[PDB]
């Protein structure tokens, strides 16, 4: 559960990364697959080479898909119904992949916001995206 | 563990790493991040915010030491077990540590990595470090599994 | 997040659980102790030999706040806020204890009702305990 | 692992358990309360509801061979590394099977045993069985760590 503080923490964050999330969602991707390649298997149709223009357009779509988040961490569920129907209904993705795909988010904030990535901030945005985590590993409609 | 070529870019990489800041900022942010490990350093000081627990004396200077072991693995890649093997007995039978904690320290200190370099510290760089930080983890679990 | 499905499962076996919650409060505290007796170094000052008085009266306390839980489905947060103060500040307590306590329930409770502890039942129970865990976990106020 | 003493226990306990059934009940469970591990048994079929799962033809022929493995384990509790090492490697470098989902299956099995057995599935007998499936979850978790 996040804090008054945590939620304060995650948007200013967020508006520090800016125009560079696209960016960002597309670089955490590329090092979740580098670094933990048993993620790949849930991509056996995409193109994941080194720069593949694939990789890029859906750290896009995740990155958007936390830009939303951030507007309603009140309401996480009904914000992320239809990512949850696809991520735990549909695709039945494995828990551990959340982890290492959100470890891999907070090391490419780390790397391109060093300054603003505080550890009250690391803190939040870990908790933040635990609980993206849990919304979408969860049966609940 | 890793290829000859894989050692040489991780062992390169680390010559760079100030173990002084980077072994502060770990321990500090793992008891930020992670604040039931908090637990394990009562007799610390305070530590109930974020920034006394990054000023707290105690805090950086056993951030020191835990990167000097750290650092001292980093030489001895290919027997980690053995390297860390009375460490893994002293946190499991004197400070009962869960060793899902081994990982969270180590990825934070992943992420202390990038923090301190950027670019420099490239997706293929930061593969080969989970990697080790893995490795370090299982090392310090072995008195349990 | 719990389902409206699973919130009936949770409310329907407490209820079956009834006037025996605080006996198997007790008996979650002692399997625990014994399988994994690590957690017992969170409880120092008590006396934790078999049968102790003081783990059963501590088993009475861990399940009236459970059946309060139970009765806040939609707001835990709220209605735990003092046992998040105990257990996430003053405690510290390692999340990796409340999954075997959570554990040490379900033993608890499929053993003493076999008819009524269904997979389904099973599922939104083990759901409703890993959500009291998070809140009694994290720091939010 | 055991002594002398705790694996006599053990084994008469285990000597009562209806393996087949027992096997499926479990598997059953752990698709049902941690539904991510379904994705591993898509060809089964109809996966949808909690009945569905429970009645699945192929989970209950899975079940008993899983089952039948772990009354092997129940005779090599001195070896359980080596009694697990096809079974580790098939999980790990054929299925992808993340090891926290051991761990997972091992506890729906204490729980399933209390289930069916009751007040005689004793606090000890319990303890003694959460140390036998924490041997074999870390025995096929062995080609990772
Ligand atoms: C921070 C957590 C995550 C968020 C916010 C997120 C977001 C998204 C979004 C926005 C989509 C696109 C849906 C669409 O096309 O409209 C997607 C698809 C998908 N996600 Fe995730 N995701 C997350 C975690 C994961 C993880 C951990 C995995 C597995 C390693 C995963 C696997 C997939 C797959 C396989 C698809 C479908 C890709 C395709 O066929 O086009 N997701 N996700
Ligand atoms: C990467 C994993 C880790 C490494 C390499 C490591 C390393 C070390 C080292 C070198 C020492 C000093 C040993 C001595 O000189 O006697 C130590 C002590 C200690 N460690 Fe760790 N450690 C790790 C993880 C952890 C974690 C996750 C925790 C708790 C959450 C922890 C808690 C402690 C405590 C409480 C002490 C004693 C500190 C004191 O004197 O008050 N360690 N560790
Ligand atoms: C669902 C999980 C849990 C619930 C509902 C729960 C509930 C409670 C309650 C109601 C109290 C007493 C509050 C009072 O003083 O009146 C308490 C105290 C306490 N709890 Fe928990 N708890 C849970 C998990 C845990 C775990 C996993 C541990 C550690 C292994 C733990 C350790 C403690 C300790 C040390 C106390 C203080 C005991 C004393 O001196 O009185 N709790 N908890
Ligand atoms: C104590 C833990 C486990 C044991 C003893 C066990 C045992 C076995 C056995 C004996 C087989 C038969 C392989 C063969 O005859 O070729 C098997 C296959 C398999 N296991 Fe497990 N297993 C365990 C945990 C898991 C878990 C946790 C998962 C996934 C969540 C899993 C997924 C699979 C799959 C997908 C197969 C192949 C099924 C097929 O034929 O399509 N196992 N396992």
């Amino acid at each position: 559960v996040l804090s008054a503080a945590d939620k304060g923490n995650v948007k200013a964050a967020w508006g520090k990364v800016g125009g560079h999330a696209a960016e960002y969602g597309a670089e955490a991707l590329e090092r979740m697959f580098l670094s933990f390649p048993t993620t790949k298997t849930y991509f056996p149709h995409f193109d994941l080479s080194h720069g593949s223009a694939q990789v890029k357009g859906h750290g896009a779509k995740v990155a958007a898909a936390l830009t939303k988040a951030v507007e309603h961490l009140d309401d996480l569920p009904g914000a992320l119904s239809e990512l949850s129907d696809l991520h735990a209904h549909k695709l039945r993705v494995d828990p551990v992949n959340f982890k290492l795909l959100s470890h891999s988010l907070l090391v490419t904030l780390a790397s391109h916001l060093p300054s603003d990535f505080t550890p009250a901030v690391h803190a939040s945005l870990d908790k933040f995206l635990a609980n993206v985590s849990t919304v979408l590993t969860s049966k609940y409609r | 563990m890793l290829t000859a070529e894989e050692k040489a870019a991780v062992t390169a990489f680390w010559g760079k790493v100030k173990v002084d800041e980077v072994g502060g900022e770990a321990l500090g942010r793992l008891l930020v991040v992670y604040p039931w490990t908090q637990r394990f350093f009562e007799s610390f000081g305070d530590l109930s915010t974020a920034d006394a627990v990054m000023n707290n004396p105690k805090v950086k200077a056993h951030g020191k030491k835990v990167l000097d072991s750290f650092s001292n693995g980093m030489k001895h890649l290919d027997d980690l077990k053995g390297t860390f093997a009375a460490l893994s007995e002293l946190h499991c039978d004197k400070l009962h540590v869960d060793p899902e904690n081994f990982k969270l320290l180590g990825n934070v200190l992943v992420v202390v990595l990038a923090r301190n370099f950027g670019k420099e510290f490239t997706p293929v760089l930061q593969a080969d470090f989970q990697k080790v930080v893995a490795g370090v983890a299982n090392a310090l679990a072995h008195r349990y599994h």
